[PDB]
């Protein structure tokens, strides 16, 4: 099947409905989170 | 404070283990002792 | 009357109904066996039902003795088997051998405490003779309830499959018979059969915790119980959904040989091993560096609301002003450190006495005033 | 004239709460007598322990 | 309040855990107990009355 | 089963129905008697029939204080109707005291405000009208022709 | 089709009014969500219609829905996608079976009537 | 058919609708596209904003003030009228 998207306005297939809303407004900010989360980790020293 | 806190949790597994710890018999003469206490005295219980 | 009506219902049942799942269970030692199933079912239910009956005309003749030990023993077969074994006779209550196995040892020093001092006159010796026949047929026809279940036990390797791969056919044979039947637990929301078999043990001075309110036979299952305390009762949830969707494929036949009873058996172990999976490994948070320069901070609303709740007061202004050389007497007497200082002492240079700031009020938090929403 | 002093060694930690509550009962309603021996059936917490 | 107190004594039987410390006074320890406050003024009101 | 299926049908098609509520409470088991049977009923109506059913049941669960206050209300609120007189005599008669019962019975008496058509509301509810019952009243001319 | 013990299988032109009556009557606090509140619901005589998915793993455990719908003269149909009746819902997690209830007052009540006459004209 | 995403789901679209526009303006702003934004003053916040100049030109002050409030609820009427 087929569904048209409340947040992207594309249709997309059915059985990718439930990911496509999970990602589709992954909040970028988590993204920068993430990046600063690891480059810390990355700088810590032993 | 640990230790006295390990003792007093086999304390109470113990009590719960082995169950009370009066018998019958020593809990009605208990009770039946109070019992004639407060009808000498006429004591009307606290109410709600 | 009523005690006689429901002895001859239980003599009918037990000559056609009883007999013939007897002939089942010992066959295997056109009458298809189904039928045996559905009609074993309603005996369970039959014998549920007359036996409140006989426990309400029990109750109602010994409260003439003894009128309290309904509220101290709620089980009914434990209130027959109580009264049977004490009966007139409230002499021989102490060091009762044969009353440890009825009741536990906290209600058994209860109903000792409490037959010392009851009101209840001696019966007669034809009120003791009826009771002690109800109480015989309490007892028969608690054997024959037994006996039921455990052809139950036996058949559920056929009837319920699924229910009994999940849970053990012990726990699964006292389920179906208090539920109905297969159909009647099938028709059960999953709320109501963590619920079955609840006995409404009454709290002796313990707290309701203690007693392990609204527990049922899938609390006390095998799986349940193989479980630390503090993870059981999400356990017994988890395990009666469970059983409700096998409960739910059995009633239609579905599923013979149990494959969505494995299929939930595996699911219900993988949840019980994912509740106690180790803690994963979490990195000590360091202490911040020590702070030096400046950070700007905003101001506004809330800044000047935080500043009006933490700022200096008059009354506090007043309180850590202290006269010289004026000595002033001790005010409270459990801390001599404490003292009004300049309030409501001569020098202040205050005619009139300070008001309280209500800035300064104190209030509960945002999540205590949910708490006091679900309470009242 | 003989006087005897002493104490209950351990009368705290020896009030059978069952006994209690039918103490309490004796004097206070039922329902305050429960409510006070549930009170004092409560886990107690210190730390890890 | 005095409505939530009655409430409490009338249907509350289950209370919150209550942590442990104790008074050391060099010589023995005193236990010290915690409780909820919320629970705090309902024990408070009771033993008044 | 049949007899169930037929009573949702009436209680959907003719809600608030307070003797077919009442008997609705009866045809479902013990389990499922109060938490669902009776609390939604009396959310839905309290007709004199309720109370009664109401009373009924917590005489079935040996509530004898309860049985005794609800029938109290039962009168109070509404009396001479939907026979309760019957059933508060026998329950009277089986758990409370024999002056109890006789003080229940002598207010059970002919009134215009209290039991002035007992044995109407007999007739009408517990299904006791009759040929001759009419006949046996005092209006053995007049109740025989309203009576069945 | 895919399942065909799913009876009755409402089509497309009626699953989206079906839907759409679902979010309405979530928005008007009038459904409830899963087999077992639409069960509670039957038993309780406060639903007026029951609808249930088709793609349930087992099909099994919503099955006894039918049967307590027809014993308690209650109308049901079925929908061909959980998910989309779980949206319907208001709710991220797949729904396979969702009632809507009686209220007293309600301004939904010409819908469910609407909704109640296609289903019914669905069976048989 | 279309799809109705839920109710906390509409809170983080909104939620990020927004924080892209504030995110939009505060770039502009950083920029120099768009001049830095001015407080924004009603008449209970004429004395914390404008109060060092209220005092020497008290009315100038309220009638600046009570311009900027009348612009901002120019927009608003603006922009109600221009949807409708």
């Amino acid at each position: 099947e087929y569904l048209v998207s409340p947040i992207t306005g594309e249709k997309i297939p059915a059985s990718k409905m439930q990911e496509h809303m999970r990602i589709g407004l992954l909040d970028p900010r988590w993204l920068e989170q993430r990046d600063r989360s690891i480059r810390e980790k990355q700088s810590d020293d032993e | 404070t640990r230790l006295y806190l390990k003792a007093e949790q086999e304390r109470q597994h113990n009590y719960l283990k082995d169950g009370p710890y009066i018998t019958a018999e020593e809990a009605v003469a208990v009770y039946t002792t109070t019992v004639h206490w407060l009808e000498s005295r006429r004591f009307s219980p606290i109410p709600f | 009357a009523k005690l006689w009506d429901s002895k001859m219902f239980a003599e009918i049942m037990m000559k056609i109904e009883e007999y013939i799942s007897k002939q089942a269970k010992a066959s295997e030692v056109a009458a298809p066996e189904y039928r045996v199933i559905v009609d074993a079912n309603n005996l369970t239910v039959e014998i549920e039902n007359e036996l409140n009956i006989i426990h309400k005309f029990i109750r109602d003749k010994y409260s003439k003795r003894f009128p309290e030990l309904e509220s101290l023993v709620p089980n009914a077969l434990d209130y027959i088997r109580t009264v049977k074994e004490l009966g007139n006779s409230l002499d021989k209550c102490k060091n009762n051998e044969n009353l440890q196995q009825i009741l536990t040892n906290a209600t058994i020093m209860v109903v000792s405490v409490t037959a010392s001092t009851t009101q209840g006159q001696q019966l007669s010796e034809e009120e003791l003779e009826r009771l002690e026949e109800a109480c015989d047929m309490a007892l028969e026809l608690n054997a024959s309830k037994h006996r039921i279940y455990e052809y139950v036990e036996s058949r559920m390797s056929f009837i319920a499959p699924n229910l009994s791969i999940i849970i053990g056919a012990s726990t699964a044979a006292k389920i179906m018979g208090v539920a109905g039947g297969l159909t009647n637990l099938s028709k059960m929301p999953a709320c109501n059969i963590m619920l079955l078999g609840a006995q409404r043990k009454t709290l002796s001075g313990f707290s309701s915790t203690s007693v392990l309110p609204h527990t049922g036979y899938i609390y006390h299952s095998d799986i349940v119980q193989s479980l630390p305390p503090d993870l059981r009762r999400k356990a017994a949830r988890l395990v009666a959904a469970k059983c409700t969707l096998a409960a739910r494929v059995d009633s239609f036949h579905e599923s013979t040989e149990g494959k969505v009873g494995y299929e939930l058996k595996d699911e219900i172990e993988r949840k019980f091993d994912k509740w106690q999976e180790p803690p994963p490994v979490k990195q000590v948070k360091p202490l911040p560096a020590p702070l030096d320069g400046q950070r700007k901070k905003r101001g506004g609303r809330r800044y000047r609301k935080m500043k009006e709740r933490l700022g200096l007061t008059e009354i506090r202004k007043q309180a850590n002003r202290m006269s010289f050389g004026e000595i002033e007497e001790d005010a409270y007497q459990e801390d001599l450190g404490f003292s009004l200082g300049h309030l409501g002492k001569s020098g202040s240079g205050r005619v009139r006495q300070t008001q309280v700031n209500e800035a300064t009020k104190a209030r509960i938090s945002k999540t205590l005033q949910r708490t006091l929403q679900k309470q009242s | 004239n003989v006087m005897l002093e002493s104490r209950f060694e351990k009368m705290y930690e020896k009030i059978d709460l069952t006994l209690l509550n039918r103490l309490l009962r004796l004097i206070v309603d039922h329902n305050i007598a429960d409510y006070m021996t549930a009170k004092n059936n409560v886990v107690i917490n210190y730390k890890d322990m | 309040a005095l409505s939530r107190i009655k409430r409490h004594l009338l249907t509350q039987r289950a209370f919150k855990e209550v942590g442990i410390e104790f008074m050391d006074l060099y010589s023995h320890l005193v236990p010290v107990y915690d409780v909820e406050p919320l629970e705090k003024i309902t024990d408070a009101y009771l033993d008044q009355y | 089963n049949i007899a169930n299926t037929l009573m949702a049908k009436a209680l959907q098609e003719c809600p608030n129905s307070g003797i077919l509520w009442s008997e609705a409470i009866f045809l479902e088991a013990r389990p499922q008697r109060r938490t669902k049977s009776v609390d939604a009923l009396k959310k839905c109506e309290h007709d004199p029939h309720v109370l009664l059913a109401v009373a009924k049941l917590f005489w079935s669960q040996r509530k004898i204080t309860k049985a005794r206050e609800w029938f109290h209300r039962t009168v109070k609120i509404d009396s001479d109707l939907g026979d309760a007189w019957a059933f508060f005599y026998k329950f009277e008669l089986q758990h409370g005291t024999e002056e109890q019962q006789e003080e229940v019975r002598k207010r059970c008496e002919s009134a215009e405000p209290r039991h002035g058509e007992l044995w109407c509301a007999v007739s009408k509810d517990i299904a006791n009208w009759q040929k001759k019952i009419g006949d046996i009243l005092r209006l053995v001319a007049g109740r025989i022709k309203n009576t069945f | 089709d895919v399942n065909p013990k799913a009876y009755p299988l409402a089509d497309a032109h009626l699953t989206k009014k079906l839907l759409d009556l679902v979010q309405q009557s979530c928005n008007y606090k009038q459904l409830r969500k899963g087999a077992n509140e639409a069960t509670k619901t039957l038993n309780r005589g406060i639903s007026e219609f029951i609808v249930m998915a088709a793609d349930a793993e087992p099909l099994e455990i919503i099955l006894h829905l039918p049967l307590l719908c027809e014993d308690k003269n209650v109308p049901y149909v079925f929908v061909r996608s959980k998910q989309a009746l779980g949206r319907a819902c208001g709710v991220s997690r797949p729904v396979i079976a969702c009632s809507v209830t009686i209220k007293e007052g309600s301004q939904l009540k010409q819908q469910i009537q609407s909704i109640q006459q296609s289903i019914e004209r669905l069976l048989v | 058919l279309g799809v109705y995403l839920t109710k906390k789901e509409q809170k983080k679209l909104r939620r990020q609708t927004r924080r892209e526009a504030q995110k939009e303006l505060q770039e502009k702003v950083r920029l120099g596209l768009m001049p830095p934004p001015e407080p924004k003053v009603r008449i209970s916040n004429l004395m914390r904003v404008l109060g060092t100049e209220a005092v020497q030109d008290p009315t100038k002050v309220e009638a600046h003030v009570r311009a900027q409030m009348a612009k901002r609820q120019k927009a608003h009427e603006e922009a109600n009228a221009a949807r409708k």
